RNA sequence: AAAGGUGAAAAGAACCCCGGGAGGGGAGUGAAAGAGAACCUGAAACCGUGGACUUACAAGCAGUCAUGGCACCUUAUGCGUGUUAUGGCGUGCCUAUUGAAGCAUGAGCCGGCGACUUAGACCUGACGUGCGAGCUUAAGUUGAAAAACGGAGGCGGAGC
RNA sequence: GUAGGGGAGCGUUCAGUCCGCGGAGAAGCCAUACCGGAAGGAGUGGUGGAGCCGACUGAAGUGCGGAUGCCGGCAUGAGU
């Protein structure tokens, strides 16, 4: 008998580009990671705003959204697909599923 | 030779003219001073120097030397007027740690060091 | 699962502590000082490789003008002669001739004197 | 493209996955399968909170040499395991079609080597086991190969307990892991083996 | 020397930088810049008339060195290996 | 708080020797006592004994390069290995910093412990795979040496 | 070449798979002048006395000189 590599469960390959290795903070000694002061082991300075442009910009607006319709294009019926028929249950089954509107 | 397993059954390990006083309640450096005068000297000189060295390590040391002598004769057949302190050394045993009180509340630890006084007798032989 | 240091550090440490040979005191016995010493040794190592090359040429030149002056010349002059006698392009070896082959060294002094004056 | 063993000789059916099998897709599958099976038990008192210890210590300054809050931090021997494992999952939903493509592609691998379709173990008689070994002997099942039996016969299964051989798998409750895990596939019971969609 | 000899040597198997003529007895001829063959001393182009004959003994890698680099307080530490390739040549010429 | 470990089995060492004892040396048991009750391994700091080469006109970040002397020969005889004299060169490490050998911070030494994680049907991007003008299931349900079912809903699909 | 970004890899524990090894001696420890471009890896010998290497793939409590860091042992001052 001799030493054998063999194919199967052990021959299963990663997939190339499938999944790379994460970032473990020590690629040489010279990793004292983040910034060098004021970037700290704290829970966020935040990322949005309340003057940083958003405030200082206008509107009282008024939001509504009553009824919005499903766009059934003409090109869907025409060009291809011979009249299978509209009705209600057939347009859905062909491709225009949505309900509620 | 054979192998280790075999050797252990074949040759069983002897300590000729060796004796040890283990866990002796005395500091090594303190004991070494005495042992240092006894190294290389003829077992008889050793026995005599010890009776006149005014250090308290003299007694324990002397006791090992007599044991090493006995061992050399009885357990090893060796002849006495040929005997001498081939080797002698003091190794440190486990330290007895004790807590002493000090001024203004603080404490300290006293180390009560122990000794492993081993002496090895051999037959001299000029030739 | 847990993955404690066990064996990895001690091995890492023994490697350093073995480069520490005739290292005086703590420099051969305690890791942090043994390792620390080696950083500075690295400087000396990389530098002394290109330094020996200046060191030797220096020794070489010294022996040349010694012999050059034995035959009423000097390094500056002698070398120019050998340069002026384009044929002569010893440069390397030239010091050993002065030191071991005096008969031969003289010939080259005499040739150098020609190509010049 | 495959024949039969006992009961008939048809087989031939099924458009098996192209090209000459993809390991990458099987890999994606096995991973998911083992990821799902993975229990999420993680014994760790991660928090400085969870470990049993008080809250104040040896004053902010002037004790001379320190700066400590309490005996529960991860820098302390016996403290929390700050960033240790906590109970979790790893179970996710690998797209349906990939699971379907998975075992099909895995079966394809067994066709390119040693595949086996059977119609009933009338060749068995009771459980007996000794008699399963007899039947297996007749079809090149010596014991030099790890074998996977996928039968619906509750008695032919009962004759599978043995070593370097068989793992017995019921009611077409198969796995891409199980088939790749063994050398030969005794696909047997042609219930799932024919007809779908 | 700078590659490719010279001098009045003897029958010595010395080591020099790789020569390309692979395998034993690959035969090499040397320019010659000085000689003491039969005590007669002659230098440059007058020595160029004469030549040295060599036989490629072996191809080898010189004792491993380690290229170590260090810059202080900059966290700069470098470690890399090195082995210099040579060609051993037996001398047996004029 | 910390603290675990003879041996397969107590066969837990009768008897002898030095010692008040402790402790040892034998004898015997055992495969081993290179397991003896301060009983698995037994690193390192640290303390010693012995040997080799060395040092009592010397100025030193303790190395480094070069050469000479002595010693040694089990990846190991041209090859080195150890050590040593003399020469050259040479401002610990980290941090912090315009600027560190700095008489700026930290550190007695060694060993071990000790710091970028995990979550969410979250958002956005690179890679990857499966289907592809379409893609996909959640809670659950049924089987579980195992996965199938489940289309409620979510995303493309028209903007202003 | 500092902060920083990008690439290729070495090592540790656990896991699934395959190939094996082990009381004619496993891991660990100890010595070494060998190999690899580096993390590192092997040979031989010594100790140990019952478990373990290699390859692929997967997952992490995965790599320490620093924190007046924590626990423990041992030094210095000093035979003061
Ligand atoms: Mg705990
Ligand atoms: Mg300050
Ligand atoms: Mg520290």
């Amino acid at each position: 008998h001799d030493l054998k590599p063999t194919p199967g469960s052990r021959k299963d390959r990663k997939r190339v580009g499938r999944g790379p290795g994460g970032t473990d903070k020590t690629a040489g000694r010279g990793h004292k990671g983040q910034k060098s002061r004021s970037g700290a082991g704290k829970g966020a300075f935040f990322e949005g705003g309340r003057s940083r442009l958003i405030a200082r910009l206008p509107k009282r607006g008024f939001n509504n959204v009553g009824t919005t319709y499903e766009v059934v294009k003409l090109s869907q019926l025409q060009d291809l697909e011979d009249t299978t028929f509209d009705r209600d249950t057939l347009e859905a089954y062909r491709l225009v599923r949505r309900k509620n509107r | 030779f054979r192998n280790k397993k075999q050797r252990k059954q074949q040759v069983k390990l002897r300590k000729p003219g060796f004796a040890v006083a283990k866990y002796v309640r005395m500091s090594p450096r303190k004991v070494r001073l005495v042992v240092d005068v006894i190294r290389g000297k003829s077992v008889q000189d050793a026995e005599d120097l010890l009776r006149f060295i005014p250090r308290s390590a003299s007694e324990p040391v002397a006791k090992v030397l007599n044991s090493a002598k006995a061992n050399a004769l009885h357990n090893d057949e060796m002849l006495e007027d040929r005997l001498f302190v081939k080797e002698a050394y003091v190794d440190a045993g486990p330290t007895l740690k004790r807590l002493i009180p000090r001024a203004r509340g603080s404490a300290n630890i006293i180390k009560k060091r122990t000794s492993h006084i081993t002496i090895i007798v051999a037959e001299k032989g000029n030739k | 699962p847990r993955a404690k240091t066990g064996i990895v550090r001690r091995r890492r440490h023994k490697k350093v502590l073995k480069r520490a040979k005739g290292f005086w005191g703590s420099r051969s016995k305690q890791y942090r000082n043994a390792f620390q010493t080696l950083l500075n040794a690295a400087t000396y190592e990389y530098r002394d490789r290109r330094n020996k090359k200046r060191d030797f040429r220096r020794l070489w030149i010294q022996r040349i003008n010694a012999g050059a002056r034995l035959h009423g010349m000097n390094y500056s002059t002698f070398i120019n002669g050998l340069k002026r006698a384009n044929i002569d392009l010893n440069r390397k070896v030239l010091a050993d001739i002065a030191a071991r082959e005096p008969e031969a060294f003289k010939a080259l002094v005499d040739a150098s004197r020609n190509a010049r004056q | 493209a495959q024949i039969n063993v006992i009961g008939q000789n048809g087989g031939r059916t099924i458009e098996l996955p192209l090209p000459e099998v993809n390991s990458g897709v099987l890999h994606e599958v096995v991973t998911w399968q083992l990821a799902s099976r993975r229990r999420g038990t993680a014994s760790t008192r991660t928090r400085a909170q969870v470990s049993k210890t008080g809250r104040k210590m040896y004053g902010q300054k002037g004790t001379g040499n320190a700066r400590h809050g309490d005996r529960s931090v991860p820098t302390f021997v016996g403290g929390g395991v700050a960033f240790g494992p906590k109970p979790r999952s790893y179970d996710y939903t690998l797209p349906r079609q990939v699971r379907q493509l998975g075992l099909a592609m895995a079966i394809a691998s067994r066709q390119e080597g040693g595949k086996l379709v059977a119609v009933d173990g009338f060749d068995i008689a009771d459980a007996k086991t000794k008699n399963f070994i007899s039947w297996a002997k007749q079809n090149g099942l010596d014991g030099t190969e790890k074998v996977l039996l996928v039968t619906d016969d509750e008695n032919t299964r009962r004759a599978a307990r043995n070593v370097s051989w068989v793992s017995v798998l019921p009611v077409a409750g198969v796995n891409v892991y199980d088939i790749l895990r063994h050398d030969r596939l005794v696909i047997d019971a042609a219930a799932l083996e024919i007809v779908e969609e | 020397i700078q590659t490719g000899g010279k001098q009045y040597r003897v029958s010595e198997g010395d080591v020099i930088r790789v020569e390309s003529l692979q395998g034993e007895a690959g035969d090499k001829v040397e320019l010659k810049a000085l000689f003491v063959g039969g005590e007669q001393t002659v230098f440059g182009e007058d020595a160029g008339k004469y030549t040295v004959q060599a036989e490629v003994v072996e191809h080898g890698r010189g004792k491993k060195i380690y290229i170590r680099k260090y810059k202080s307080g900059v966290q700069y530490r470098r470690r890399t290996g090195h082995r210099q390739n040579f060609t051993a040549i037996k001398i047996l010429g004029i």
